[PDB]
């Protein structure tokens, strides 16, 4: 942190009463993931932030079920900026799985994504873009059991 | 790479979680694969998969012992629904799943049978495709001196339904090859053997297209109840007893979809490092 060249960073999963998971389209373009943030100089705290801050939750009206004990992923050759040092290469993630415990009219979206949508549980590892996918599969896997348990 | 190893009703299947796992295929690797000697031995490798669909739960693909995809109506439908329940990879018992050319929803019931949506029974010859002046219930083939009184329709692929007195003495072995690949059938057909027990209950045998008779041809029960039931001589649920296990099929005629309902089995969990 910041390395190794990887960028310490936090990913939500936010899960469904139904087992569905929030996504998100990002800003002025037509990609779509999971929130995710950076990591100030805990992995809770930047969570809570990236949440407060681009969502728009706070501690009240989620909760959170399960975590991951760091998933790289590097960046796409052509998209390393060499000329900023140091040199950022890719990611180093610790991702949350949370559980909406009020309602979808409370997700407000600004602040500061765009739009965002409910959606069923594996449809997110194959939607990212390339690069993340690896990652999307770990934690959607991982995350899975506790899920269903609902 | 973790697989399974499942069939239904002896259609045995090499079955892939690439939702959790990152899985590559070739024609030749898949080849490789499903030689029975020098492989893991299966008719058909299932790939189970994410959804592309925000509101499905997976979608899946079938690829055939020689490495190319098949395109058929709930074919692999019972194993993939028992497979991700078994595996984790869902709780539902309502499985919402597209495939290479549909959309479809599995219910696995409660005794761990899976009910199978095959669509509508077309009976129009130009689909089978079958050489007919027009549609008729019962059609007569010349097959040599022989006489055949048969029914004709399409679940997606060509039936042809002959009604017999004991499927144990029918000559599955010498008409079946005659009419499977008739003049009037310019894409073969299936060809059934039922014999009629009540209007509730069939045995059956089907010579399958460019394979012959195995234990056991799903479409090709479906077939037979269509036919049956258009004929008058069966119940809107029927019962059928294959050689390699009993499926039951419910239809209430044209304008309705029918159903299939049978069992699914796990056999064994293989790893192999591709």
């Amino acid at each position: 942190m910041i390395d190794d060249g990887y960028r310490p960073n936090v990913g939500i999963v936010i899960s469904n009463r139904q087992g569905q998971v929030m996504w998100a389209r990002r800003f002025g373009q037509h990609s779509w993931q999971f929130p995710q943030g950076g990591i100030n100089p805990s992995a809770e705290q930047a969570m809570y932030r990236e949440l407060f801050e681009e969502v728009g939750l706070s501690r009240k009206d989620v909760r959170i079920l399960a975590s991951t004990r760091w998933l790289r992923y590097k960046l796409p050759k052509r998209l390393v900026r060499w000329d900023t040092k140091p040199v950022c290469i890719g990611q180093k993630q610790k991702w949350f799985l949370l559980q909406l415990v009020s309602g979808d009219a409370e997700i407000n979206m600004q602040t500061s994504f765009d739009g965002w949508r409910w959606v069923s549980y594996w449809y997110p590892v194959r939607q990212v873009v390339s690069f993340k996918r690896d990652v999307y599969r770990r934690v959607m896997k991982e995350f899975a059991s506790v899920v269903m348990s609902l | 790479m973790q697989f399974s190893k499942m069939h239904g009703l002896g259609n045995d299947f090499m079955v892939v979680d690439a939702v959790t796992q990152n899985v590559f295929f070739s024609p030749e690797l898949i080849r490789r694969l499903a030689d029975r000697h020098l492989g893991v031995g299966f008719d058909q490798l299932l790939v189970v998969e994410p959804p592309y669909d925000p509101e499905l739960d997976f979608h899946y693909r079938i690829f055939n012992a020689d490495g190319s995809e098949v395109a058929q109506c709930g074919n692999g439908a019972r194993c993939f629904a028992r497979f991700v329940r078994l595996k984790g990879l869902t709780n539902k018992r309502d499985i919402r799943v597209s495939t290479a050319n549909g959309r479809m929803v599995l219910t696995v019931t409660d005794d761990d049978l899976v009910r199978v949506n095959m669509g509508e029974p077309n009976f129009e010859p130009s689909a089978v495709p079958f050489r007919a002046n027009k549609a008729e219930k019962t059609y007569i083939m010349r097959a040599a001196e022989q006489t055949i009184l048969c029914g004709v329709v399409s679940m997606g692929n060509p039936h042809c339904v002959i009604q017999v007195d004991d499927v144990d003495t029918a000559a599955v072995e010498t008409l079946g090859p005659v009419l499977e690949s008739h003049e009037r059938f310019p894409e073969r057909a299936n060809i059934g053997f039922m014999q009629v027990v009540k209007r509730e209950h069939i045995r059956l045998r089907v010579y399958e297209r460019g394979a012959g008779e195995t234990q056991a041809c799903g479409s090709g029960a479906c077939a037979a109840v269509a036919v049956g039931i258009q004929q008058g001589l069966l119940a809107e649920e029927v019962r059928v007893e294959l050689p390699g296990g009993r499926l039951d099929i419910a239809w209430k005629g044209p304008g309705h979809p029918l159903y299939m309902t049978g069992p699914a089995v796990h056999v064994y969990d293989g790893f192999i490092h591709l």
